[PDB]
């Protein structure tokens, strides 16, 4: 159908974060 | 009349023979190194005078395997990928030992003349370069040792053979001086932080006999040390003077960053010492490929693809000039692509399914669209998502990160997810790849002394949390292969 | 957080998707273009500052197809001939749109990430470069459209598929802005001048929707235009200052030639605007080859050979440095050889006999011994004579010529059989190849506006007579294949 | 109108046709040479003006064979080893004929357009370059002749065919002017000094008809001679001003060495005119190869290996930068490796056992660890010892040496085992390889006139003793193949 | 026998001419 | 076992000498 970031089946995003201890 | 100076010594289960002062006498130095039946003839040529307007130190390490070494005649066959990788395994530990200011042209040429199918020539060539650079007289703060560390039956094995590597859960190559470790290149089957670190210490302690024997050979047949001193520090001219693309001699500007990190102030982009950049995880980006993934870590992005076919696991790595916003060449592996590609391959090789459960040839191609801090570790993250998109049943999801260290006296700061600018300025490049249960790949490049067991243990602990954070974001998108 | 700006539009029988502002953010611009299932990731990097002593505009277009795009893993396999030709199909229309005086380094990199076996990536990459150069902000007088024109059942077909090209009597690729046509590259089965010209107009009118949609994408996600202006014209220094080898900034000397042609005065060598150079046609020049031919058109000569064997039709083109009386390299296809070779191949491919009547592999090698005006069209003439010498039963004899145009306001002069010096100075390179009954190949490279249906129709009419004149001389020597 | 100037003449059993003044008219000159059915199109381009700061004379000879010449189409296939060797067979005789001080860029391009399987194109190309350089007008003190000399039934044969070379005990290629011999490249089955020398005289006398016919062609179609003269000798600035690595314009220092040798004084290193350097012969240096040898002749050393497998005799030659104590590239055959490798191959090919007695593929690789005088002849010595170590039953042991000559008027000195510095300064490079019973290979490179039968006979006699001395030392180590 | 322009089996030449309308 | 000049099976050496007539 199309290519690129918009046609992605699965997506997950996170803001700049400090990892858990 | 020719007189060969020979020194033999026991190294694990082998006898290492060093011959000099007979063959190739017009070279600054030349050693014939033999670990059992495997032999590599290593030569070093250093130019007496430095060129007028030289800005950098020109070091070229050339590794070449001969077909007559194994007793073979070439069929229908420019150095191969294996020859280029081993050349870098020699280049990495020797480079930061030349004194700061040394600009003379030095070339190391290592040619394999004999090879035992069980004894790997890569360690033999590293010892050969260590012996040659020390016997030459050229200012070189060695000698370095070379050790391959295995892990068979919960025990560390010094220089394991090719048959012993089949049983081993580790393929670690360690290099460094008498004082501190310099390089580390490894591949593991999800070993813990203490197991990986113990291997570095084990190999560094075992390779001390190599350093001791080269030293004695220098005492017997070593050429007089080069009378060299750098151009004196002139204070008259010294005391007188978030986005990567927008922000980017300025030795003072380099010092400001180093002093800011040690004080505890926010980094160049505004992050804290243990913070990770903004993450973006995507799956199914391309419609005509089997598996596709787009992983973004701040200003570092990788378009990674997976292809199934009917070497069984191929990994390709492309670094185009547009990734840094520059105009260069395309297709030519600039002394990087082969190195970072195998690094990312070693990070994924541990979780790859067996040929009995999954009998398919898998090729993984990584496309670096953006680069600002370790695009090799971004390829590890992208490969895991692309394999899960393709339907490849990998044992566990795998992620990678790059770590930095600034040390001043006894005050040190461990940096998580380093930038492009933060690399050049740090003292230690530290790349860890693995799953939630262990470490698949670990790479070290240290330039400073005082780097000890404890500091490296804290560096791995902060790296583990950095790895677990990305793996958590990766799981939110995809967690199972089709 | 990443935000993709997406615009979709209908183009013939396909939907073209344009994505930007998400992938490769350190590049001046970067588009992901998708025509149905075929996708090409195009990036443009323009340097902010021009180099000190730069004499020319450095434009490098890099095209590369990935093996994972079709879902394949490479076997036992530096860009291929197909990749180099498509790179030129992108380079030709975009080059004359950068303002006169622009000297900054610009590089276009187009990589195929997905490919449908029916949809050709070459048009997708051309739209991608048109989108990227317009969104970048870099001074570029586009955007351009890209259209493949077929000819099935006496009707023009927009972007025909690979299966539709089997039925088509035309494979024309047209590129140009909203104002005028810039490039044209085609291959035909002996179509008339009006049929060929109608195809250029058809494709240029159909590709307007591509230009309109890129414009809207620039209105939404386009980077601010580069604040650039050329170095002002200084009048203080401007107002102050037959054989090719004997005769050959002189912008005034370039102007004198242009003004002479427009006035109606004899050309540099003494010919009139429609006159053809001295012709020499020979057959059977080499004793050990199957067919040989030596064609001479003034100071342009080609030694063309034909070889029979038991791709079915191979064409090789060699351009040695001695052809112009210079000393250069040999064997290295200087950004020409591949382009002119396929051009001469397309001129002969129409008259080539069917595999049912003539089941033999034919290789044609052209050797440019002299060059002074379109050695590619001289190769077309030489190939036809070499095939007839070899005994290859071609449908008809084929000849080719290069045409030039100088336009000033509304006054234009059509030049027949242009010289080497007359190329650089003209406004339009125009190459036509075919038999006495039609056109096999047609190439256009226009740099000016105002180029219309009528002017191009007169240009083809003068080209047809120029073609018929050489064919008459060719028939006097040989007229039937052994 | 084109007019071909043609001259035909009988040369042995063939008719040599020379055509000019028609094809490639923008080249300084261009000949189509045809010896029977074999044809080579040779072109020469000389630049009218010399570059500002040029230190050397740039001569580039390019040889290329076309696949259409034999009537073939390439399968799955940068000049080959055979093309590079023939290019040097053209370069060697023509180079010292350009007047001392001539600095203009000259390029010779020879392309094979037709080939008879019996008539070798290498002689055809050499005559073609001789014809082109003489017709050009470019200052060239030719023309030279080209002759292949065979030895069938105790008689010399001029230009023997490929079938006649099967019966021949000699494959000698001789080149030179009307006055004196310039080059010589040969391969023999252990022929005596008088048999080898007689072949040089035979070929030089027979090739005179080639020189005579080119001269007449120059009288008819030769371009006016270039009005050139070197920069005058300025006396105001001229009259005003053991180990190789330690010792090494100084035209005066070059003259001092020449004057010392002619007077009868000891050479640069301290040796006399007929003395040989210190020899070191070793066998069984590498543990994993079939045969290994380390031959040392003063400061020239070669690590030579032999490999057995199940072309039948392969010879590889490596010249790394560390051999002279320098830092260069690796793997790239610098216009040497191919030349010296085939030279050393021809020295060993005579003693190689028949395929009936010894049916094995043998590959010999020579590694130049030290270089200070003819590393090619050191490879011949090293190969013989490596073959005997491998168990290869060679007919006899073979050794090689390089000879030098300084001539002044009628006073001449024959130098045995010349150094690196003694080459550059001598007038004649003279390499002889063979056993105790004959000569396997003989190479000549003469730059002076007055070189006659007697002087060359004395040069070979001193070379024979030099060869017998090394063979005596070689026999003391090993004398039979396993 | 020989190579070049002189050994050509077929030959035709024309002076610089203006093509027919 | 080992490589180099020291592990050679056969050896012969000669000082710079003038060959026999
Ligand atoms: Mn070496
Ligand atoms: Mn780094
Ligand atoms: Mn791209
Ligand atoms: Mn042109
Ligand atoms: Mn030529
Ligand atoms: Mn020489």
């Amino acid at each position: 159908g199309a290519a690129g970031g918009h046609t992605a089946t699965h997506h997950a995003s996170a803001a700049p974060a400090r990892p858990q201890p | 009349m020719l007189n060969p100076i020979v020194r033999k010594f026991q190294y694990g289960q082998h006898t290492v023979t060093l011959e000099t002062g007979m063959m190739a006498r017009q070279a600054t130095a030349a050693v014939m190194v033999s670990m059992d039946d495997t032999a590599v003839f290593v030569t070093v040529v250093g130019q007496k005078k430095a060129k007028p307007g030289q800005d950098f130190f020109p070091l070229t390490v050339n590794y070449q395997e001969r077909t007559y070494a194994a007793g073979r005649i070439p069929g229908s066959f420019r150095p191969s990928e294996g020859e280029t990788l081993i050349a870098r395994l020699i280049d990495r530990p020797i480079r930061p030992l030349f004194p700061e200011g040394f600009v003379n042209e030095v070339q190391v040429i290592a040619t394999v003349v004999s090879v035992n199918p069980q004894v790997n020539p890569d360690i033999v060539a590293m010892i050969g370069a260590s012996a040659a650079l020390s016997l030459s007289g050229i200012p070189f703060n060695g000698p370095i040792g070379a050790a391959r560390v295995g892990y068979i039956n919960d025990q560390y094995v010094l220089n394991p053979t090719q048959d012993e590597l089949k049983e081993s859960k580790l393929d670690l190559v360690v290099a460094g001086t008498e004082a501190a470790v310099l390089m580390v290149e490894s591949e593991a089957e999800l070993l813990s932080e203490d197991q990986m670190l113990g291997a570095v210490v084990f190999g560094h302690e075992q390779q001390q006999v190599v350093i001791q024997n080269i030293n004695e050979l220098v005492k017997e047949a070593g050429k007089p040390r080069w009378d060299w001193q750098p151009e004196p520090v002139n204070e008259a001219l010294n005391a007188r003077v978030t986005d990567k693309q927008e922000r980017y001699l300025h030795a003072i500007e380099k010092n400001v960053v180093r002093s800011r990190v040690l004080a505890g102030e926010p980094r160049i982009d505004g992050r804290e010492k243990d913070m990770i950049r903004g993450l973006d995880v995507r799956t199914g980006v391309l419609p005509r490929t089997h598996g596709s993934a787009l992983f973004t870590r701040g200003e570092t992005q990788a378009l990674v693809t997976a292809t199934l076919g009917t070497d069984t696991f191929l990994f390709h790595y492309n670094f185009p000039p547009y990734s840094v916003g520059e105009t260069g060449m395309v297709g030519s592996p600039k002394r990087r692509e082969i190195g970072h590609g195998r690094l990312a391959k070693r990070g994924v090789l541990a979780v790859m399914p067996d040929m009995d459960k999954f009998p398919y040839t898998v090729r993984v191609v990584s496309e670096i669209t953006e680069s600002n801090g370790s695009s090799s570790m971004a390829s590890v993250c992208g490969a895991s998502l692309a394999l899960m998109d393709a339907g490849v049943p990998i044992k566990a999801a795998v992620a990678g990160i790059a770590m930095g260290l600034v040390k001043e006296g006894d005050n040190y700061v461990v940096l998580s997810d380093i930038l492009g600018d933060e690399d050049h300025l740090g003292d230690m490049d530290f790349k860890v790849a693995g799953s939630r249960d262990g470490i698949s790949a670990l790479q070290m490049d240290i330039k400073i002394e005082g780097i000890t067991k404890e500091i490296m243990q804290v560096a791995l602990n902060q790296a583990k949390g950095a790895r677990l954070h990305i793996l958590g974001v990766m799981e939110q998108a995809i967690n199972a292969p089709r």
